[PDB]
């Protein structure tokens, strides 16, 4: 007769969303951008074709020393000051709560009209395409599936096999 | 070295164990997998107990008669980490089981009606008092015996 | 009803002795790096004096010294229960008498004090750690290695090595 | 969404997602080192 | 309770201490209520004082069994499929020795995985799929992989009918509280329309696809996935397309036939699983009945009818409250369902119904003891729940002066007899054996009770066995052999790997086990009978229906005043039955191997797994560990380092778990209290205990952790003892 589940943090799920998905922008346009036959060709000789490898797992370290830094700073002062103890304001804390952060300390604040209001108008823009980005990337992340599964010849694994017409992979279109 | 015999560097009886016993693992002249891709005695199960050759590491490891290896651990000749190395380890791990036992417990008996909060779990595992254990340098080895759990509370 | 901390004397003094001996410990290394060539364990002995006698032994050396360290150390004990060390610059620091806005109890966070001319045991704060954790570092990387930094020919780039032990 | 001074609850036997698993990841150390009886160190 | 309603929350009850009797789980903390909650979780003296729902729950929380038996089976069909051995075993039976399960070689594991047949590593089976599965008028591994998901289909759906009850706003009274038709339906067309339906898919498809399997081939060199439609042309080999008959009746001519069936009895030479040419006819000849039968009726009438003098006036009116009970119409059922399971246990071993059983020894005795513990574990229950009636179910006493009010009238009486019955037995039913010892260890055989010393003479024969295998000469039509090959007269030639069934002779050492059974079956029942009868009132306690059918014990007075009750008569009644079945098992295999199971070769000189050692040597009750327990079991205590090994390696635990029960069975209670505090003390010093008042076991919970253990202990012990002396020689 209907679930018991608006996770109160029904309020927070929605912000790894704008994380996950704005983000899939980075893959969506640079991919098919690629640049078909640019003129053309992909060749990267430079730091890479003679100094004994370049990356892989010095890759990650440097690579996400920064993502390191930044992803942390991201949610852990999104906002929330007050930042300790001890009775309920719910999210699972707002034990920042009624105090934002400081009683007349510094400029904790951005912007006049005693709040943080990045003004009133802009529902426009990112309500639409952006929680789009959530939606969008559902189905061209449902293409990740289509785009490659079938492990282009070079391997049948656990041999059912189980019929046979013709191949599959990616580049755009479809026989049909 | 001590009461039993010497390690792996030589242990005749132990050798015979390697060989008959396991290798009769053999015992199945064939049993069909001439090329076939499943029945895996064949590869390892032996070789994983086996390529464990005249090497097992080398461990010292005393080995008595029948050559099954015995554990002295008296902190000498070679054998020290057959109790202490995996001993302090047992200690450290436990005690950070119950350091937090005496924790997602001493954090409740207060506020408003706290009479079985524990059949559900407030922070799962405690996931707050969690690391208090690795975040034990010294810790109970002082603060247990001085203050808090202080003889007073004794 | 003793809410929370506490402690104090305690192991703030606990630290600085780590800090300032991790600092010294690394004077240990300092040597073999500029006009370089000589160290690791090098299980010293340790700098060794004259050509008039020792001779592998002449004695447990090492063993003794720290019988001495020993009653000098009861001495710092011989301080911290009941404050006694003229300078007085560790137990809270010098600037004679003071800091002990934590000697009689009641801390919570208490930052501290102590140089007359002038500033503090502070940016001797963080040389304080740089070196403790450094050791952590230092006798971290032995257990496979023992030397730093040439140029851009073929050194600083990590070429091929060999697991942990396993 | 979870800050400082204890959090949200959990069921009767989440121990069955604690015996099974965690502990489960340990067979996962008992095949990486498919064997023990002393142990090398790091 | 709120939270708060009635009517005027959807907001569900997650949070606020308790529920279940009203100075409930109280604010104040405790542990006992955590075995409470699970125990008596299903019950009905609480939930509501008003029938209504309960039947609306049990028709749902039921459901989730079928669905489950349905998630189960699937992982068995799947399992009996891609974790193959079935494909390999079927082209190659008599030869293989089946598997479905296999480990994964983590830690010690692998020893458990030891070459089983069509060329692979695994752990064996004593659960006769691979043999229902003979059926497959089709064969194929991925196919069972459809029958498999076909299983998960029935489930999710036959599990959303359980949403589509209680949680959905439910039916009510009339629906079940008009019973008028129920069996009408059930038996008619399912009992009927299955057996019937099963007929149609038991000659259509199966018969033919093992009519020409009992020879050779390799499957798909036979039985396509559709092949068996309109094509009534291969049905040509296994009788006419009726030729000139039209819908049975008689203006029919047979100058040479009589449809499929052509009744058998005996055993296929090449697959002695009893003939299938019959198996259609018998299921057909069932259904009809059910098809005709489930057509009674609408109910009192028939029972409101035949009374007499001493008979049952209340026979007439034998329960309005049999539309208003459950605990009653469950207890009745369990006696039947239960007692109608272990009747399987025989007609199976003395008349196999699947291809390749008997030759398969271990893959149909496992059976005959699994089916055997249910036709027992469901019977003591079938008493428990009557005690649950006898105590409470109805509202008041509206039930009066009848068959029962009658039986109770005598009660220090029906059980007055039955008692002496048992000590007459026991003396004639066990010390009988003890004679032998005391006098064969004294040693003078002249005077034992041997199949040969006390007067009986080289024959048993003349009774009824010998007028069963010989009866195809009565009103009997016939059909070579009998009905069950194990009967006195004629025939031998049964099977070409090992053996199957043959006469099975008797006299003494068959005479007196058969009697220990009596005394065992009887004193079991004494304790349940007197237990459920004296359910509510007595002359040790009359104020004795005042809580429930459990209650620990009334109190130190009256002398004892402890066991009484009827939870506990259904606690010491299990304690026996564990024997009742546990010694019936002990019977069958020592027979079935001492004789029967054994083996042919030239001149078919029979060579039983044991040249009849039984003979003069079960009669001694030491011979029962000379010849049994110490003889066989040498395979359990040799079993290390092997493939089955998990049995010997259980056989120590569970031969431990039992020897842990006694601790729970044999002990006080304020004891582990008195102890639990010493503990609780040391606890408080470090500051580590009080919250949720730790407490000892609930007098009768303690008994609950006896018994249950004493059984899962004392039982699996043999579950191991067995599978370890039929796998490998036998
Ligand atoms: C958090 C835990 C906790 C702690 C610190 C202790 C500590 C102690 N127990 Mg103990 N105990 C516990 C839980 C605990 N127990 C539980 C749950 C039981 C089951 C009823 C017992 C049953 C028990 C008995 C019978 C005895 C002790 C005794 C003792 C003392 C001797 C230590 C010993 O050898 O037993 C080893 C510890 C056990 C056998 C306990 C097993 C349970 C552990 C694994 C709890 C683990 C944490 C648990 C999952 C909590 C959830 C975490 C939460 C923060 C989310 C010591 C003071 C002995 C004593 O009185 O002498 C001083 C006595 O023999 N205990
Ligand atoms: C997704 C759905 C769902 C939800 C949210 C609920 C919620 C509820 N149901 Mg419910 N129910 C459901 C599906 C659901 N049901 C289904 C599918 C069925 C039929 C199969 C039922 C049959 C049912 C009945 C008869 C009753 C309820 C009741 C209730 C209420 C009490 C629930 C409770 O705490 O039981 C806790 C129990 C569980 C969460 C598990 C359910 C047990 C089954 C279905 C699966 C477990 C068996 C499993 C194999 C365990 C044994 C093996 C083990 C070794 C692992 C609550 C509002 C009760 C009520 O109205 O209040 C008195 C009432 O008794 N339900
Ligand atoms: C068709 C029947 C069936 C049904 C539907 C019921 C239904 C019921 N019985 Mg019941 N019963 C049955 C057959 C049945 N019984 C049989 C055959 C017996 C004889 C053994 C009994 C003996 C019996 C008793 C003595 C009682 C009931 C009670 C009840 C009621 C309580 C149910 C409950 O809370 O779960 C109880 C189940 C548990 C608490 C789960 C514990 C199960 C443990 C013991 C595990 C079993 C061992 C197993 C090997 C362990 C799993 C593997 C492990 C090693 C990993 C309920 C109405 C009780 C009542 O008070 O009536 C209102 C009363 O206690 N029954
Ligand atoms: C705690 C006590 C102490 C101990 C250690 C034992 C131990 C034992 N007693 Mg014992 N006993 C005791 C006190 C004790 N008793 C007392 C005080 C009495 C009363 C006087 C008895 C009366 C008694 C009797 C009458 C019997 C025993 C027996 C036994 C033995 C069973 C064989 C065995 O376990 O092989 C050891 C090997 C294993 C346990 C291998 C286990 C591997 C399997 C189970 C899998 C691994 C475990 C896994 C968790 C299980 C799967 C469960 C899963 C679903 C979670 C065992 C050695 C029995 C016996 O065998 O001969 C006398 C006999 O029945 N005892
Ligand atoms: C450099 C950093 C590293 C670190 C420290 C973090 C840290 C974080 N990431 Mg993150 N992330 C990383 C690499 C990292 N990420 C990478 C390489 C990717 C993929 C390219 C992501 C993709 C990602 C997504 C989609 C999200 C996060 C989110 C988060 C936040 C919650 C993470 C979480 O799962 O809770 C840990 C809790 C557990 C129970 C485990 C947290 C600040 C989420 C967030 O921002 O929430 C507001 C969500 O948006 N991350
Ligand atoms: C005045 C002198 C000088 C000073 C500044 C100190 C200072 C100190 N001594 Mg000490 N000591 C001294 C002379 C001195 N000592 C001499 C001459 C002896 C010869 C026995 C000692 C023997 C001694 C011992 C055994 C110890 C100290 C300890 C200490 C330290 C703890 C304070 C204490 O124990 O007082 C004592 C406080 C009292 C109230 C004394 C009680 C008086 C009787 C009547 C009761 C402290 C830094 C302790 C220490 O640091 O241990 C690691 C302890 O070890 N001293
Ligand atoms: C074959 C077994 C079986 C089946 C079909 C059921 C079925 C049921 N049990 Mg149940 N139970 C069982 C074994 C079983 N139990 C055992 C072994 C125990 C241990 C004592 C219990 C202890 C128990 C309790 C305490 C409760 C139930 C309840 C229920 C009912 C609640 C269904 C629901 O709320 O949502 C269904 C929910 C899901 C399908 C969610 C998924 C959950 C996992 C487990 C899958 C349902 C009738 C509840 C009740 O009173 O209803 C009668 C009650 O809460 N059971
Ligand atoms: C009646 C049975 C029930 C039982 C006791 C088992 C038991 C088992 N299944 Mg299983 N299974 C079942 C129902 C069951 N299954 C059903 C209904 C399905 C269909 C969804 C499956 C589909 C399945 C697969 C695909 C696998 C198993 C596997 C296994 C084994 C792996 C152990 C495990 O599950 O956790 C760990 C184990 C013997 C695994 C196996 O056989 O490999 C050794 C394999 O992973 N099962
Ligand atoms: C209830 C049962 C079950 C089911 C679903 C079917 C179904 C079918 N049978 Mg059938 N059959 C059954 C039991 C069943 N049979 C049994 C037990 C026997 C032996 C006594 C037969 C002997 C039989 C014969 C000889 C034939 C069929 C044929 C058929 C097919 C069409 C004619 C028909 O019987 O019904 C539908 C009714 C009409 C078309 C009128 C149909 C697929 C025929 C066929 O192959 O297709 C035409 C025909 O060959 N059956
Ligand atoms: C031994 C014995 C006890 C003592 C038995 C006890 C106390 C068993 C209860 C022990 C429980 C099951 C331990 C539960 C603790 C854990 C579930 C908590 C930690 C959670 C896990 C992660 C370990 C009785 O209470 C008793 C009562 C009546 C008749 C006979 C006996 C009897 O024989």
């Amino acid at each position: 007769s209907d679930p018991e589940s608006l996770r109160w943090n029904v309020q927070a799920e929605l912000v790894h969303s704008r994380w996950a998905m704005l983000g899939a922008a980075g893959i969506f346009i640079p991919e098919f951008l690629t640049k078909l036959g640019i003129l053309n060709t992909p060749s990267w000789y430079t730091a890479g074709e003679q100094e004994y490898f370049t990356d892989t797992t010095t890759l990650f370290i440097v690579e996400l020393v920064f993502i390191g830094w930044a992803e942390g700073r991201r949610w852990a002062d999104i906002l929330n000051p007050g930042c300790v103890n001890t009775d309920p304001i719910f999210p699972n804390n707002k034990l920042t709560g009624t105090d934002v952060g400081y009683p007349g300390g510094l400029w904790f604040d951005p912007l006049g009209w005693g709040s943080a209001s990045p003004q009133k108008l802009k529902e426009l823009r990112t309500k639409e395409i952006k929680n789009g980005r959530l939606a969008m990337l559902a189905v061209m992340g449902a293409w990740f599936q289509h785009i490659y599964t079938g492990t282009g010849p070079i391997d049948n694994l656990f041999a059912a096999h189980l019929a046979d017409p013709h191949a599959t992979i990616f580049a755009a279109f479809t026989p049909k | 070295d001590i009461a039993g015999l010497t390690p792996c560097k030589e242990s005749k009886q132990f050798a015979k164990r390697e060989k008959q016993a396991l290798k009769k693992l053999q015992a199945s002249l064939k049993l069909y997998a001439d090329d076939s891709a499943p029945a895996l005695a064949i590869k390892a199960t032996m070789e994983k107990t086996k390529k464990r050759f005249d090497n097992y590491g080398k461990y010292g490891l005393l080995c008595g008669s029948d050559g099954l290896p015995h554990l002295i651990v008296s902190g000498d000749q070679r054998h020290w980490g057959e109790f202490i190395t995996p001993g302090i380890l047992f200690l450290y791990i436990a005690g950070w089981i119950g350091w937090v036992g005496r924790s997602y417990l001493i954090a409740i008996r207060d506020e408003k009606k706290p009479t079985q909060k524990e059949i559900i779990i407030d922070v799962p595992l405690a996931s707050s008092l969690l690391f208090r254990g690795f975040s034990w340098p010294v810790a109970a080895y002082r603060e247990l015996l001085n203050g808090e759990l202080v003889d007073n509370n004794f | 009803l003793a809410e929370d901390p506490e402690n104090l004397r305690w192991f703030v003094q606990a630290e600085l002795v780590n800090g300032r001996w991790a600092m010294l410990g690394v004077a240990g290394m300092l040597l073999p790096e500029v006009f370089t060539s000589i160290g690791i364990i090098n299980v010293p002995k340790w700098y060794a004096a004259g050509k008039e006698e020792y001779f592998a032994s002449s004695s447990t050396l090492f063993v003794i010294e720290f019988i001495l360290s020993h009653y000098v150390e009861i001495r710092r004990w011989q301080d911290i229960k009941n404050p006694g060390s003229v300078n007085q610059d560790p137990i809270f620091k010098q600037y004679s008498l003071p800091a002990g806005e934590v000697g009689y109890p009641g801390g919570i966070f208490n930052p501290l004090n102590f140089a007359p001319t002038l500033e503090a045991k502070e940016k001797e704060i963080a040389n304080g750690r740089l070196m403790l954790a450094f050791l952590g570092f230092i006798i971290q990387h032995n257990v496979t290695g023992k030397g730093p930094f040439d140029n851009l020919l073929q050194h600083i780039s990590d070429p091929w090595h060999n697991t942990i032990v396993q | 969404m979870r800050d400082f001074k204890t959090y949200l609850s959990v069921a009767p036997v989440l121990s069955t997602l604690w015996f099974g698993s965690l502990a489960g990841l340990l067979i996962e150390i008992n095949r990486f080192f498919p064997d023990a009886l002393t142990f090398p160190f790091f | 309770l709120v939270d708060r309603d009635p009517i005027k929350t959807s907001f569900e009850q997650w949070a606020k201490p308790g529920h279940f009797s009203r100075t409930i789980a109280k604010g104040p903390d405790t542990t006992t209520w955590i075995w409470n909650l699970h125990a008596d979780a299903h019950d009905f003296d609480s939930h509501t004082s008003d029938l209504e729902e309960i039947s609306r729950k049990v028709f749902s929380a039921h459901f989730g069994q079928l669905s489950i038996i349905f998630l189960w089976l699937s992982g068995m069909y799947f399992h009996g499929a891609r974790f193959s051995n079935y494909e390999a075993w079927l082209n190659d039976p008599t030869h293989i020795g089946p598997s479905a399960q296999v480990v994964w070689p983590i830690v010690g594991q692998e020893i458990l995985n030891g070459d089983v047949g069509g060329g692979f590593r695994g752990i064996q089976i004593t659960s006769g799929f691979f043999q229902i599965w003979r059926a497959s008028g089709i064969t194929s591994e991925l196919q069972l992989y459809c029958t498999a998901i076909g299983a998960l289909v029935f489930a999710g759906l036959m599990l959303f009918a359980g949403w589509f009850h209680y949680h959905k706003a439910a039916p009510k009274l009339a629906w079940f509280q008009d019973v008028e038709s129920m069996l009408n339906h059930h038996l008619a067309g399912l009992l009927g329309l299955g057996s019937l339906s099963w007929a149609r898919h038991q000659v259509h498809v199966s018969l033919p696809i093992n009519q020409f399997l009992n020879a050779g081939v390799d499957p798909k060199e036979i039985p396509l996935p559709h092949e068996f439609i309109l094509n009534r042309d291969l049905l040509a080999q296994l009788y006419p397309s009726f030729a000139e008959g039209a819908t049975p009746f008689f203006t029919l001519n047979w100058s040479k036939y009589a449809d499929f069936l052509t009744f058998r009895g005996g055993l296929d030479p090449l697959t002695g699983g009893l003939w299938l040419t019959d198996i259609a006819h018998h299921h057909l000849a069932i259904a009809i009945l059910f098809l005709i039968a489930g057509h009674m009726y609408r109910i009192k009438d028939i029972l409101e009818a035949h009374k007499g003098p001493f008979t049952g006036q209340g026979h007439k009116g034998l329960y309005e409250i049999l539309t208003t009970s459950w605990h009653a119409q469950l207890s009745i059922n369990l006696a039947m369902l239960g007692s109608l399971t272990i009747v399987v246990a025989q007609h199976m071993y003395s008349m196999p119904p699947y291809p390749y059983l008997a030759t398969d020894y271990a893959t149909q005795l496992s059976l005959f003891t699994h089916h055997m513990w249910i036709g027992g574990f469901l019977i003591v229950g079938a008493a428990a729940h009557a005690a649950i009636f006898m105590v409470r179910d109805y509202d008041p006493t509206t039930r009066y002066n009848d068959l029962l009010d009658r039986v109770l009238r005598h009660r220090d009486a029906i059980i007055s007899h039955l008692n002496w019955v048992c000590i007459f037995l026991g003396f004639h039913s066990f010390g009988l054996y003890i004679h032998n010892d005391t006098m064969s260890a004294l040693g003078r055989p002249q005077d034992m009770f041997s199949d040969t010393a006390i007067q009986l003479q080289p024959v048993f024969a003349q009774w009824i066995q010998n007028t069963h295998a010989l009866a195809p000469g009565t009103t009997a039509p016939g059909a070579t052999a009998s009905t069950s090959l194990t009967w006195g007269g004629g025939d031998l030639v049964a099977v070409g790997n090992k053996v199957a069934l043959l006469p099975i002779p008797l006299g003494t050492a068959d005479f007196l086990v058969h009697h220990i059974h009596a005394f065992t079956i009887h004193v079991t029942v004494l304790i349940l009978l007197k237990g459920v009868l004296f359910a509510r009132s007595s002359r040790l306690i009359p104020d004795k229906a005042n809580l429930g059918f459990r209650f620990p014990c009334d109190g130190p007075g009256r002398g004892g005043t402890c066991q009484v009750s009827a939870w506990d008569h259904v606690f010491l009644g299990l304690f026996w039955m564990y024997n009742s079945i546990s010694v019936v098992i002990f019977h069958f295999s020592w027979k079935m191997q001492s004789d029967v199971w054994g083996t042919i070769n030239d001149q078919g000189v029979v060579t039983h797994i044991t040249a009849g050692n039984f003979a003069q040597s079960s009669i001694t009750i030491n011979g029962w560990l000379r010849d049994f327990l110490w003889a066989q079991a040498s395979q359990v205590i040799q079993s290390y380092g092997s493939s089955l090994s998990a049995y010997g390696l259980f056989f120590l635990g569970a031969h431990f778990v039992w020897a842990f029960s006694l601790m729970f069975l044999f002990s006080g209670r304020g004891y582990w209290q008195e102890l639990i505090e010493s503990i609780v003390w040391a606890h408080n010093k470090l500051k580590v205990a009080p919250a949720t008042q730790p407490r000892a076991l609930s007098i009768v919970q303690g008994r609950a952790v006896g018994v249950t253990h004493y059984l899962l202990g004392g039982i699996a012990t043999t579950w191991a003892f067995f599978l370890a002396r039929i796998i490998a020689v036998g």
